[PDB]
RNA sequence: GUUUUCGUUGUUUUUU
């Protein structure tokens, strides 16, 4: 509706479908190539074409519009990059799985100890679940002594006896039992043979190791290529006022990319074994930070100040992170918290608003046919006092400041405008107290626009907040539309409120003064 | 500063002169730094010994 | 399927009482006069004394009753207590017949028990919580209907009308009515969110405070541990 | 802008050459493949129809609505200019003029005739309709996709179609 | 500053059937952009611009079968880091069944 | 008992669905953090409880797919819930709109 | 070939244009946004045939500023070039480059490589058209030519003709 | 395998609070948004108060898809749907 | 010139 026109229909998400990245989605999604570190392309702003901070990755100022979109913060949605990696990698949540599906296939043919031929297997491969099917596949896998070069009638197995697999350190090691016990060859799992044995894996084999031959891949599992974020993501945050530190992902991505690139010098130049070892792991936990910097059992990555470096991995769990803290929980607007004061004199089902509070507070009222006389009065009032327009919305979209507004009380009205009527007396409002233990915590309560900045409550109310005028904050919410007016009224009014479902009971009683009165 | 990590903090505040007591009792603080590592009463109840 | 606003403690008159004290409260006699019903209180005594039909209609009512009375005493409620939430709260309704239609004095009736007994069996019937045609519809109806029908017929059986509050034509009719509305208004919206209003029903007691009670059982009980303190 | 009947086909793996429009080749696209469904699912095949049937369908569809508006009240003009918007009548009257240069058969009973007749692949026999020929020759040289079927079973048709055919 | 909203708030709020109001309260009232995701793969990996009403899937070729979308930019945030960690959380406007 | 163990009341049908859900898949389920993540649900619930992590790479793994059914969902997608004013769609009709006045034609 | 298609459309109503007859509003509105446009999905809409009678649905209303969808359903013929049509034409223009034969919406060209070696440019014979032994090109003249080039630009699907191959030109 | 036929509805025949809250917004949105009006105003310049008087004599043009549990919905007109 | 531009880490103490 206010959006900017676009052709494109207005729909909804319907379905959510998980899996991983192939690094040619990757690409078909990256849309620039990534590989300087070196993020400002002349310390001169207009930082650096194919680097971490490509404006072609996006746009981060106001005038600035995004070259890849054509349009900036206004609209620019964000776009992605690609940064090979010099060598393939694991991912942080995978080593556990990446043994897992060590223990079930062969580490030469690439597939699987059995088929469907023995009844458990069979009968563990119609499980529709993905991930039980492969478990119960290892399950049998380790009901077999070697890797089956026939049946336990070749299976077209290598044959070769399956290495006991362990995480050793970063990647893992598989001590092959080759031909009472023969020399324990354990060795780095490199992960091009990981790419090798899932490429041989059969698109049934990988069916049957609990996997979608459209989706999410063991070889997706192994990483060839890793994703550049917008720059919208990390951007220049201020680590004084305008001075901006540069975001701890550009650091690290700026690490993981140095680090690369030492690896791919490390072939045209003399590499005398363990050096070639050691640039490797160095990519490795710096790929891993860039995952999980918490890797148990090491010395995070951290800041020369001291103090550790972060991860995606540590936003996304906790209490407060992405979906605690920005999704679940998020701020609001049309908001406000103040002291709150006792109204003997005062309705049930108000609350005495401050001046201040039903003023900044508004609601848009829509011009209309009935409203058109006292919407006008409002918006000639003016907005520094109350009632009064502060914004004056137009059917297109357009707004008006009104207090800069050399013209305030000269907006007509049209039906179809948006008025943003400050908050009047009467007006159905959310109630919210800290703690909300009951849904009789949340209140709808009529604004009274009346002076002093307290809320002026009944005293009956304030019991089933089982709260007083200690000083405590309360919290008061103005709806936008019609829609909440009639929710608000219909649904969670005071009155709707009176008794509790849990024991049955009202919530409410007459108490202090007024009981030992009429004692 | 390097070892930001392993260290105490709390130990060394700033004086509060919002009432003259606010310096007073605020110089005679004393202070156990055992952590809520385990919530326990024991480090927060009054005991007979502190009579 | 009813919302926790609509149903209130409710005593079933049935379940407690003496046999005989229940026979000489709910059972009639019309051939002997002595515990018969008055002929004031009726315009149809003389057709009272002596009736069969009146008889075997209450007859069938009686045992109706002490149906009701083995359902309750040893299924539902066994042992002490028959006060229970159950909607449509009949005693205000009977006292607002009487006010209405000003029910003192010993005036004849001009109503006759079959109104009652037909209006009763009607209203049993009537309530309706389940909708729809299939066997299980109508058992899932009697489920929920059982109590109320039975408290119902504890408080309204046409023996306590008529010594009691001799409900007349129009007192009668609204009562039914009155009944009927507030069954059908007691019903549970559906889209209510009942499991987090259970959360919120059973947290907020727990936010107030050497058997295992209180919150040590409450944690017992959650966390599922598998053999309690 | 507009959406369609025809729902799913997300991202998927197992790919077919079955995406380029080819008539020769006998195919229609995943668009109008061989079963499709419309707004409530019901069976029902694809419609194809000749340049002629084409014709009168398009002609009584134009009087028929003429006529509504009238509400109790033949040229391709008067017809083409009940839509709105210059392009749209400028590509209405592009297309009415195509329909009657090449319509082989003109009036509605040799139409409707060879309605019957020529109604096994509906779209073979459509196109066979559609496209006027002479003699069997000429009909394998210019239709690729019927080269051998044991039963040619089409010098009875043209015959009859070109006992059908306009004279002048 | 804003008001937080705390979740116990969002839960009374359910249980008070506070659909539009909590909607609004999240749609108006805090994060909201629009954007333009592909119909085929399901993603936002499609190069947008409404002026030029240009909207092409680079991951599926997709132009025609491209579809806005008014929902919370933190929404945003989370499909970024979830395709940020190799997981293709693809969106559907429709339902496989 | 425990309710009444302080005196207290609650009503009966809250906790009655409870201890039913308790129990109506057959066996004793837990508010344990990994018992409510061994469902197998959209994983947009048990991840964000704790540890979303590892639910993701479990679901990636598995490819799953998330329906948007859970009003989780919706609510960080920000769009109507399917619960009470949303158990429903509402929709402008025809047959009563058919007995307005003819002035009320749109143009 | 003419291509009957199923048609449809979703119509986001403006919440002031309510009424009893709205759905046949719809159809106006639906009129004037079916004509007049083109797609890679069905091509060039040319009529809908019964128009009269769509059906839309049990219309829908949205939760907010207060619109309306509409998921307007109907039959309709629209049409669409092939590549492999093998059909009689008319030209339009004479190039170098190749003859336009406007054929529809659409305008055939026809390429540099793909014109029969007999066919040579006299522009000084009225009107400008090729001309050979038993072979005339002209305006309204049944030319047969094959639709060899199919590709979608949103507006209108070009058609590139092909008359390099045995039984084409002019009948 | 989408309506419940308007016999076959097995659901309440009587309008809810949450299908009241929605339908006086709903209703009095349109007005705002000079929609036709379907009963008369006296004073009542609030277009929510003139959604309720519709509501009183249930003069309201919507229809509830009221969801069943199992994919269907049942269809009730606001005229048909009693009062509560 | 309609309009029009501040932030974070860490630390302490706090608030019914
Ligand atoms: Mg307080
Ligand atoms: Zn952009
Ligand atoms: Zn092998
Ligand atoms: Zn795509």
């Amino acid at each position: 509706s206010q959006f900017p026109y676009s052709s494109a229909p207005l729909r909804s998400v319907k379905e959510v479908q998980f899996g991983l990245l192939s690094p040619e989605e990757i690409r078909a999604i990256s849309v620039v190539k990534i590989e300087y570190p070196e993020i400002m392309d002349e310390s001169r702003q207009r930082p650096r074409e194919g680097g971490l901070n490509d404006p072609k990755l996006g746009s981060i100022d106001r005038n600035f519009k995004c070259q890849t979109c054509g349009e900036g913060m206004a609209e620019c949605p964000g776009h992605f990059g690609h940064m090979e990696l010099a060598k393939p990698v694991f991912h942080i949540g995978f080593i556990p799985k990446i043994k897992k599906v060590c223990e079930c296939i062969c580490m030469n043919c690439g597939k699987l100890l059995l088929d469907e031929t023995n009844p458990t297997m069979a009968q563990a491969i119609r499980i529709r679940d993905p991930k039980k099917r492969f478990n119960a596949v290892w399950q049998l896998c380790k009901t077999k002594m070697v890797c089956e070069a026939d049946a336990p009638v070749s299976r077209g197995g290598c044959g070769n006896t399956q290495p006991v697999v362990r995480k050793d350190g970063m990647k893992l090691w598989g001590t092959w039992k080759k031909s009472r016990d023969a020399q324990p060859e354990r060795k780095l799992l490199t992960p091009g043979e990981i790419l090798n044995v899932f490429k041989h894996i059969s698109p049934e084999d990988c069916f049957r190791l609990g996997f979608n031959e459209d989706y999410a891949r063991p070889e997706w599992m192994i990483i060839t290529v890793l994703p550049v974020p917008p720059p919208q993501v990390r951007p220049s945050i201020a680590m004084d006022e305008t001075t901006q530190g540069q975001d701890d992902l550009t650091h690290k991505l700026s690490d993981i990319l140095k680090a690369n690139i030492n690896v791919q010098k490390l072939e045209m130049d003399g590499s005398p074994q363990h050096i070639i070892n050691e640039v490797e792991q160095l990519l490795q936990f710096h790929v891993a930070t860039y995952m999980d910097n918490d890797i148990a059992g090491q010395p995070q990555a951290l800041q020369k100040s001291g103090r550790p470096v972060k991860a995606i991995r540590a936003r996304l769990k906790g209490k407060e992170g992405r979906l605690r803290g920005n999704l679940m929980g998020k701020r609001v607007d049309f908001s406000a918290r103040t002291v709150i004061s006792g109204d003997p004199n005062l309705e049930l089902d108000q609350v005495g608003v401050p001046i201040s509070i039903a003023k900044t507070l508004s609601y848009p009222e829509t011009v209309t046919q009935y409203n058109i006389h006292r919407l006008t009065e409002y918006v000639r009032n003016g907005p520094n006092e109350h009632p009064g327009a502060k914004y004056v919305i137009r059917d297109n979209g357009d707004r008006i400041d009104l207090r800069y507004h050399k013209r305030a009380g000269d907006i007509v009205l049209q039906y179809g405008w948006k008025v943003e009527r400050h908050l009047m007396d009467d007006d159905p409002v959310l109630f919210n107290r800290q703690p909300s233990l009951h849904k009789m915590s949340m209140m709808a309560h009529r604004v009274k626009v009346m002076p002093y900045s307290t809320f002026r409550l009944n005293l009956s109310v304030t019991s089933p907040y089982n709260a007083d005028f200690d000083g405590d904050e309360m919290n008061l919410h103005v709806p936008q539309s019609e829609e909440t007016r009639a929710e608000l009224s219909q649904l969670c009014a005071v009155p709707l409120q009176i008794v509790s479902p849990q024991s049955n009971k009202p919530v409410m009683g007459i108490v202090q003064d007024t009981l030992c009165g009429v004692r | 500063q390097k070892k930001a990590m392993s260290s105490r903090a709390g130990v060394s505040q700033v004086l509060n002169r919002y009432t003259y007591s606010s310096t007073l009792s605020h110089l005679r603080r004393t202070n156990t730094p055992i952590g809520r590592d385990g919530k326990l009463a024991k480090p927060r109840q009054l005991h007979n010994t502190h009579w | 399927g009813l919302d926790g606003t609509q149903v209130e403690r409710q005593t079933i008159d049935t379940i407690p009482g003496s046999d005989k004290a229940f026979h000489k409260r709910y059972y009639v006699d019309l051939m002997d006069e002595k515990n018969s019903i008055k002929p004031d209180v009726i315009e149809y005594a003389a057709d009272i004394l002596g009736d069969v039909e009146l008889q075997k209609e209450l007859n069938s009512e009686y045992e109706q009753l002490v149906s009701d009375r083995k359902f309750l005493r040893e299924i539902v409620f066994v042992n002490g207590d028959h006060n229970w939430p159950l909607p449509v709260n009949l005693r205000r309704i009977i006292q607002n017949a009487q006010q209405i239609f000003h029910l003192d004095r010993a005036k004849a009736s001009d109503l006759t028990i079959p109104e009652i007994i037909h209006g009763v069996r009607d209203l049993c019937k009537k309530l309706f919580v389940l909708r729809g045609e299939n066997e299980l519809i109508k058992e899932a109806q009697q489920n929920a209907t059982s109590l109320f029908q039975c408290l119902v017929r504890a408080r309204l059986a046409t023996r306590r009308i008529l010594e009691e509050f001799r409900l007349n034509r129009d007192a009668f009719e609204w009562v039914l009515g009155t009944i009927e509305a507030q069954f059908q208004r007691s019903l549970v919206h559906p889209g209510e969110m009942v499991g987090v209003i259970a959360a919120q029903s059973i947290g907020e007691p727990a936010t107030q405070m050497n058997v295992t009670l209180g919150v040590p059982r409450l944690k017992e009980i959650l966390n599922v541990a598998k053999n309690i303190k | 802008v507009s959406t369609s009947t025809v729902g799913a086909r997300r991202r998927r793996a197992k790919q077919q050459v079955d995406d380029e429009e080819n008539a020769t080749l006998l195919r229609l696209g995943p668009e109008f493949a061989l079963k499709q469904y419309d707004h409530d699912g019901n069976e029902h095949d694809l419609i194809a129809l000749s340049l002629s049937e084409s014709r009168l369908l398009i002609r009584e569809a134009l009087k028929a609505r003429s006529r509504a508006r009238n509400g109790g009240v033949i040229d391709d003009d008067e017809l083409a200019k009940v839509t709105s918007g210059a392009v749209a009548n400028g590509v209405v009257k592009k297309t009415l003029d195509y329909l009657n240069t090449f319509a082989r058969f003109k009036d509605e009973e040799t139409c409707t005739a060879v309605d019957q007749l020529l109604h096994l692949h509906p779209f073979e026999i459509a196109q066979l309709s559609s496209l006027g020929c002479e003699d069997v020759d000429e009909a394998i040289t210019l239709i690729p996709s019927l080269a051998a079927k044991k039963e040619v079973n089409l010098q009875r048709i043209l015959d009859e179609l070109n006992r059908l055919e306009d004279p002048y | 500053g804003g008001l937080r909203f705390g979740e116990m708030e969002r839960d009374c709020m359910i249980a008070h059937g506070a659909a539009g109001f909590l909607k609004e309260r999240l749609m108006e009232a805090s994060d909201a952009f629009r954007v333009h995701v592909c119909g085929i793969c399901g993603l936002m990996s499609v190069i947008a611009n409404l002026k030029k009403n240009q909207f092409e899937c680079r991951s599926c070729k997709n132009k025609t079968n491209i579809y806005q979308l008014h929902i919370p930019y933190a929404a945003k945030l989370l499909f970024q880091e979830l395709m940020a960690m190799n997981i293709a959380p693809r969106l559907y406007t429709e339902r496989s069944g | 008992n425990v309710i009444a163990f302080d005196g207290s009341y609650v009503n009966y049908r809250h906790m009655a669905l409870l201890v039913d859900v308790m129990t109506s898949r057959g066996y004793l389920m837990a508010i344990t953090r990994h018992g409510i993540n061994r469902a197998d649900t959209g994983a947009l619930m048990r991840c964000s409880f704790e540890e979303t992590v590892e639910i993701l790479f479990e679901a990636g793994a598995a490819a799953e797919l998330d329906d948007c059914r859970g009003v989780s969902e919706n609510v960080m997608l920000g769009q109507l819930a399917p619960m009470g004013t949303g158990a429903f769609d509402v929709m402008i009709d025809e047959k009563l709109l058919t007995s307005l006045p003819a002035d009320y034609a749109p143009t | 070939m003419f291509f009957l298609k199923d048609l449809s459309l979703i119509l986001t109503l403006h919440p002031s244009y309510f009424g009893p007859q709205m759905n046949q509003y719809l159809r106006e509105k639906l009129l004037t946004d079916v004509e007049g446009t083109c797609t890679g999905q069905f091509g060039y809409i040319v009529t809908v045939l019964d128009g009269m009678n769509i059906d839309v649905g049990k219309g829908r209303i949205i939760p907010g500023s207060g619109s309306a969808e509409f998921e307007v359903k109907y039959r309709a013929v629209v049409w669409k070039p092939f590549k492999g049509e093998v059909v009689d034409a008319i030209v339009s223009n004479v190039s170098p480059i190749g003859f336009f034969a406007d054929v529809g919406p659409l305008n055939v060209f026809v390429s540099t490589r793909l014109i029969p070696d007999n066919l040579v440019y006299n522009p000084s014979n009225s009107p400008p058209a090729y001309m050979s032994n038993d072979e005339l090109i002209t305006k309204g003249s049944k030319v047969r030519l094959k639709v060899v080039g199919t590709r979608t630009d949103v507006n209108e699907i070009y058609a590139i003709g092909s008359i390099k191959e045995d039984f084409l030109g002019a009948i | 395998e989408l309506a419940i036929l308007k016999e076959e509805r097995t659901t309440t025949p009587y309008l809810t609070k949450y299908e009241r809250a929605r339908i006086l917004g709903t209703r009095a949105l349109q007005i705002s948004m000079n929609a036709p009006v379907l009963v008369d105003i006296e004073g009542e310049t609030d277009p929510l108060q003139i959604a309720m008087k519709e509501l009183s004599q249930r003069k309201i043009p919507l229809v509830i898809r009221r969801y069943l549990p199992d994919g269907s919905y049942e269809d009730w007109g606001c005229d048909e749907l009693i009062v509560d």
